[PDB]
RNA sequence: CCAUCUGUGGGAUUAUGACUGAACGCCUCUAAGUCAGAAUCCCGCCCAGGCGGAACGAUACGGCAGCGCCGCGGAGCCUCGGUUGGCCUCGGAUAGCCGGUCCCCCGCCGGGACCGGGGUCCGGUGCGGAGUGCCCUUCGUCCUGGGAAACGGGGCGCGGCCGGAGAGGCGGCCGCCCCCUCGCCCGUCACGCACCGGCCGUUCGUGGGGAACCUGGCGCUAAACCAUUCGUAGACGACCUGCU
RNA sequence: CGACGUCGCUUUUUGAUCCUUCGAUGUCGGCUCUUCCUAUCAUUGUGAAGCAGAAUUCACCAAGCGUUGGAUUGUUCACCC
């Protein structure tokens, strides 16, 4: 695929109602796809992966995102991922910390592609859950709940090619 | 990772004095003054306290191989304190089997002459580091006493003299004759 | 009095990498140093000016050794501020690296 | 060494971005790049902006690891920031520079003549000063 | 293939713009490093090779086989009529080496030296420095000389004295004097410059310049032997004496 | 006038590229203090990458073979030639508008030196990496003028400090004169801060 | 080598052995920061000397000529690039800039008195205003009034005190002498409908670069090649030579 | 040192193939000459060893400098003083 900024769609589908039984049950999935067409297709991927249904024998009853509950509350997510690694499938439990669940998942994809160089076509998310400070576990996240935090901007540098290429002074890299 | 902060603090004895212009730390006490300018260590050296109780090294946003440096700088300035307040002394005993090592100090403070090594007629003039006083002692039969303030300096000179007297194309498991650093020490003791 | 034309550096030609078009010159206007600053110059008349052995005639004056190749800026080009301009004759290519006067004749302020 | 830390209540100038030129208080740090901010009396939505768009000042407030804008407004007006800031020199530089950048043409003709006269006056008195320095010099 | 046997390369590639030397006099390309740890003294000096001859001395090498015994050695008689010194040149240093700052010639210079500026003594008026001379006789010239020596004392930091030999004392056909700089090692440039100033226009002996039983170096243009073949020039074995078009 | 760039503190490529572009556009760029130009990377790796160039001669010849250059000036000049065209008349007439120098000559000594902060080391490189000076590189692989250039430049510096000192005194005198005659310029002190200057 | 002589000195480090010291309260040659290190490597010595430079000499009696230095005058050619200037501290980045003293002593009568630079104090600033987003110059000719002005301004005026070196351009001031006290900001009469009737190459670097020609003052009176000789050189050239 | 296993490298062997020349590239070996490579026989500096010394073996940085005189065959190859 080609991730932009993931938006957390929700899809509900079923097999077509055969004459044998008036209607089969209805299935709900929470799927991260940059647009709802890809949401539909990946829903079919998951469904055919789990139970013997295909879009040929199914219709997508509902397809739309879930707007974020309280997108102004900083929340730290634990994310249960399962990927493939050029030598065999690996389960894995990563962790992130952001505002919107979609933001957390997009961070997960970006940092899996970087820190573990597995493309976005081999990652299938199981769970993403906002969890409390007593269940967060990796230290990198853990160091960001302090009632008071202070840290300077250590070595700060910014752009000066639009500001002139040829200036007569030199930049200050303190404040 | 990039740990947000790491710190270390040294409680300075009052009988010493420390000045700083940026990373350059200068320590002046009873036995003299020392300088050391820590460029490319990239830390925050701060001095706090009435009678300058404590010094604080702080490393911001460091990685693992970079938090490693904080306690290194701690130990460096600690040994600087040890030198300025006490002074470092090293002691050398020269093992010999059939050729008694003849070491004399050709000039007073440095320039150690070494001869009669294994039968070698080759004299050596090992040049002690500047700011280091060599002194053959006398209460121990074969004893070199190296003294200074910068443990870097005294120990460097020490290993230099030890390594300059070694065999070539011989078994070092039986042939052993030579000088060696033996018992690392200071000048005066608590 | 004084000058009334912005300076310009004739800098190249619209070219892919191995095909060069001579009907669309590229200028770099000293003063504009990023796109979204062209919006003042678009459509400003611009001239190439130089000298030669034989004389010419000069409007409102006696003959002088100066000649001019007229033209105008047409559209913006690139994120850096380069501009495309078309002249009433393909530029003589001796001047890639020389000066162009970009005046203020059509002034849409 | 550093004399402007980033605290739970730091008050920061924005320098880049679409809110540029404004002032806004940090609320809480998300990570090492982005920190939720807002200024209710400075007309900015509560929204997570990077540090690279930020710029730091000396004004520090009091509120927790997350608060309501209702309460941060009272915290803001407690200090009455929009006077202390507008008194700081760092605002005078800004304001005078946009005064220049909006200084029109006829204003330029006033300024050229006035500054020219000032410079002649300055060189007048300065020349008197060189005359005076030598006579007492050694 | 690989060369089936290994033999040293013939000749030496470290002398290999091998050609006629444009100079006719050994052109010193170096000098002993300057040092103020000595009072000044010159360092180069011109002689002529007349021929060898024997010598007998009792050798002194202690402990060797021939010690304290007589041997004979073959010496080469270079004779050197005393030179005159006629000019002083200053050098300065720039990031690109040295630069010939300035020169000052003597008041009067002998015809042997004037003969080095010309090609047809017979066809010429021998008119060199005929104007320069008055910069010694007019006070204004003396003031300019003062300016020159002040500059050469301040900025310059290598000083050399122009000297030449005088053919008149010599049984060679030639009458054109051979001119060379000599670099003055010794104390500060002040001492060097003022001393050479005082030594302008006087005979220069030999025993002053060179010590006794010393160890010197000889620089000259070797004997010439015409456009020469390729078994004598680089010493390459002659092919067996039955080859074709060459051997 | 003509552009002049301090060479101290800049990187090699990050300065070569901009200088080449400017030259080929037409500015008569001059580079000075071309001996204190930095290189990104430790010293022995770069010395290896220089010897690996210095072996690129022929069998013996200079004809069939490249002309190395060992002074910092002409190493910079070589890199700029690399980023220019140098087999076409435009490229030659370009490369003959750049001029390098070591340290600083007099005609530019009493002249301002801008910089190119797109190339400065502090800007364009981390704190924890290693860099190697072009002065030391050249002096290792043969450049017989380290002492000479150092001494000449440090003599300039003592020449220039007194200029800077008199500049300080003159700026102070300007301050004093303004404060001493500012009973008649307040009208003028108005129409400056009115349109937004001096503050 | 069938006889004789002569054949050289440094720097940076690699292998490797170590100093200090964490990483990991210990340990550690290493991760920051150091040392010793060699037929290797780089330079020095020796060979040549670049559409690469330097210093210096002499620089044309048909004075009845060819030329140079000054101050302009006079055309004609052709080459074609711009279209105000910036005169300058080091440098630091996990820091600087700038002020003045209480203070530290240091070289020029320092120390016996005037003199800054050097340190150490403490104060104002810092997303740098003592800021290149910067600074200076900066805008048709004319009468009279207000403010700075008179310690002024100008003189290819004299001269001086003096200076300037990595490629001396150029620098101030001053003894004078002469000339105006007007030229700068704000106002008052105006003056060639300035001329262009709406309209392009005119609006300054400019007295620009190079060849070739007709004016006044002060100064120059040469060498090169051939021919010839020599043999310390030579295939022929080239080289070393002599020639009232 | 290294078996039973196994992964490579090199093109200093011999094969396999037919792409280039049949209106032509002169095809063995030797002699002379330059230069290059390193997987180092000797030498400079080093570690290791069942290393006391003396020799010798393994390994590291390393091609700057050496690597011969002859009987027999045309010999490359070999063999011997």
């Amino acid at each position: 695929k080609a991730s932009g900024t993931l938006r957390e769609y929700k899809v509900v589908g079923r097999c077509l109602p055969t004459p044998k039984c008036h209607t089969p049950p209805l299935y709900r999935m929470r799927i991260f796809a940059p647009n709802h067409v890809v949401a539909k297709s990946r829903f079919w991927y998951f469904v055919s992966q789990l139970k013997k249904m295909k879009k040929s024998s199914g219709e997508i009853v509902y397809c739309g995102q879930v707007f974020e509950k309280s997108p102004l509350r900083v929340k730290n997510f634990g994310i249960w991922l399962r990927y493939d690694s050029r030598s065999g499938t690996h389960n894995m439990y990563r962790e992130y910390r952001d505002l919107t669940t979609a933001g957390a998942v997009t961070q997960c994809y970006r940092d899996m592609g970087a820190r573990h160089r597995a493309r976005a076509h081999s990652i299938q998310i199981m769970k993403v859950e906002e969890i409390a400070a007593s269940k967060c576990r990796r230290p990198a996240v853990k160091q960001f709940h302090d009632s008071k935090i202070k840290f300077p901007l250590p070595h700060r540098v910014l752009r000066r090619q639009h500001k002139p290429r040829f200036t007569t002074k030199r930049p200050n890299t303190f404040f | 990772m990039k740990t947000i902060l790491s710190n270390q603090t040294v409680d300075i004895p009052e009988n010493v004095d420390i000045s700083l212009k940026g990373r350059t730390v200068i320590v002046k006490g009873p036995r003299g003054t020392l300088r050391r300018d820590f460029n490319h260590i990239n830390v925050e050296l701060s001095l706090l306290g009435k009678k300058k109780k404590r010094l604080r090294v702080d490393k911001w946003w460091g990685n693992r191989k970079e938090l490693a440096t904080v306690r290194t700088i701690c130990s460096h300035v600690q040994n600087m304190i040890k030198g300025v307040t006490l002074g470092f002394r090293y002691k050398m005993r020269s093992v010999y089997a059939h050729f008694p090592i003849n070491v004399v100090i050709q000039e007073n403070g440095s320039l150690v002459e070494i001869r009669n090594f294994l039968g070698e007629k080759y004299i050596r003039r090992v040049r002690m580091r500047p700011g280091v006083a060599c002194s053959v002692s006398q209460a121990q039969k074969d004893e070199l006493v190296l003294e200074g303030n910068d443990i870097e300096l005294v120990s460097n000179s020490a290993a230099l003299i030890q390594q300059a007297t070694t065999v070539k194309n011989k078994d070092i498991r039986k042939f052993l004759d030579g000088i060696y650093v033996s018992e690392k020490g200071t000048v005066q003791q608590a | 009095s004084g000058r009334l034309w912005c300076k310009a550096i004739f800098a190249g030609y619209k070219r892919g990498l191995r095909n060069q078009r001579e009907h669309t010159a590229l200028l770099k206007i000293e003063g504009v140093y990023a796109r979204d600053e062209t919006e003042f110059y678009l459509g400003k008349r611009c001239a190439y000016v130089y000298k030669a052995k034989n004389n010419t005639v000069t409007p409102g004056g006696k003959p002088n050794k100066t000649r001019v190749i007229w033209g105008k800026v047409t559209r913006a080009h690139g994120n850096s501020g380069m501009v495309r301009a078309k002249f009433r004759s393909n530029l003589p290519a001796k001047a890639i690296g020389h000066r162009i006067r970009v005046m203020l004749y059509p002034s849409r302020i | 060494v550093f004399r402007r830390f980033v605290e739970v209540g730091r008050v920061a100038y924005v320098s880049f971005g679409p809110h540029a030129g404004k002032l806004v208080a940090i609320v809480d740090v998300i990570d090492q790049n982005r920190a939720l901010v807002d200024g209710p009396c400075t007309r900015v939505r509560r929204q997570a902006m990077p540090f690279k768009c930020m710029q730091l000042t000396d004004f520090i407030l009091k509120f927790p690891h997350s608060a309501r804008q209702k309460y941060v407004r009272k915290a803001w007006e407690k200090a009455d920031i929009n006077t202390k800031w507008a008194a700081t020199r760092w605002a005078k530089k800004i304001e005078a520079r946009e005064r220049k950048a909006k200084m029109t043409d006829f204003d330029r003709y006033k300024v050229m003549k006035a500054k020219k006269m000032r410079n002649r006056i300055i060189k007048n008195e300065v020349k008197k000063l060189q005359r005076a320095a030598l006579l007492k010099a050694s | 293939s690989h060369r089936k046997f290994s033999a040293p390369r013939h000749g030496s590639l470290g002398f290999l713009p091998r050609k006629r030397s444009s100079r006719h006099r050994g052109k010193v390309k170096s000098f002993p490093k300057d040092d103020p740890s000595k009072p000044v003294h010159l360092t180069a000096f011109l002689g002529y090779k007349a021929g060898m001859t024997h010598i007998v001395r009792e050798v002194d090498r202690p402990g060797s086989k021939v010690n304290k015994k007589e041997v004979v050695e073959a010496v080469t008689i270079v004779e050197t009529p005393p030179m005159v010194v006629v000019g002083i040149v200053g050098y300065v240093e720039t990031p690109r080496g040295l630069r010939t700052f300035k020169t000052v010639f003597a008041e009067h210079i002998s015809d042997e030296c004037k003969r080095r500026f010309y090609k047809n003594w017979h066809k010429s008026k021998k008119k060199a420095f005929t104007k320069y001379c008055k910069k010694w006789q007019d006070d204004a010239g003396k003031r300019q000389l003062d300016k020159d020596f002040s500059s050469m004392k301040k900025y310059c930091q290598v000083i050399r004295v122009l000297a030449h030999t005088q053919m008149r004392l010599l049984p060679l056909r030639q009458k054109k004097a051979h001119l060379m700089e000599i670099q003055v090692n010794g104390g500060t440039v002040a001492e060097k410059l003022d001393w050479a100033r005082e030594r302008l226009e006087q005979q220069v002996p030999v025993s002053q310049v060179f010590g006794q039983d010393e160890m010197i170096d000889v620089i000259g243009v070797t004997k010439g032997k015409g456009y020469k073949g390729v078994t004598s020039r680089w010493h390459t074995k002659k092919l067996p004496r039955k080859t074709h078009r060459g051997l | 006038q003509v552009l002049v760039l301090d060479g101290r503190g800049h990187l090699l490529g990050r300065l070569a590229a901009i200088v080449a572009k400017q030259v080929l556009l037409g500015r008569k760029v001059v580079v000075v203090r071309c001996e204190g130009i930095n290189i990104s990377g430790n010293f022995y790796r770069n010395k290896l990458k220089y010897l690996a160039f210095l072996r690129k001669r022929m069998n013996t010849n200079p004809s069939r073979g490249p002309y190395h250059f060992r002074a910092p000036s002409r190493i910079f000049w070589r890199t700029v030639r690399g980023m220019l065209p140098h087999k076409t008349k435009r490229g030659q007439a370009a490369l003959d508008r750049l001029k390098v120098f070591d340290g600083i000559p007099p005609p530019y000594d009493k002249k301002k030196r801008m910089v190119v902060p797109a190339a400065l080391k502090v800007v364009r490189l981390k704190p924890t990496r290693k860099f190697a000076y072009l002065g030391r590189l050249a002096h290792e692989v043969g450049w017989k003028y380290q002492a000479v250039t150092a001494t000449l430049e440090e003599k300039r510096k003592e020449k220039a400090k007194i200029h800077y000192r008199k500049k300080k005194q003159l700026m102070r005198l300007r301050k004093q004169a303004e404060k001493n005659v500012e009973k008649k310029i307040s009208k003028f002190t108005d129409v400056l801060k009115t349109h937004g200057l001096l503050v």
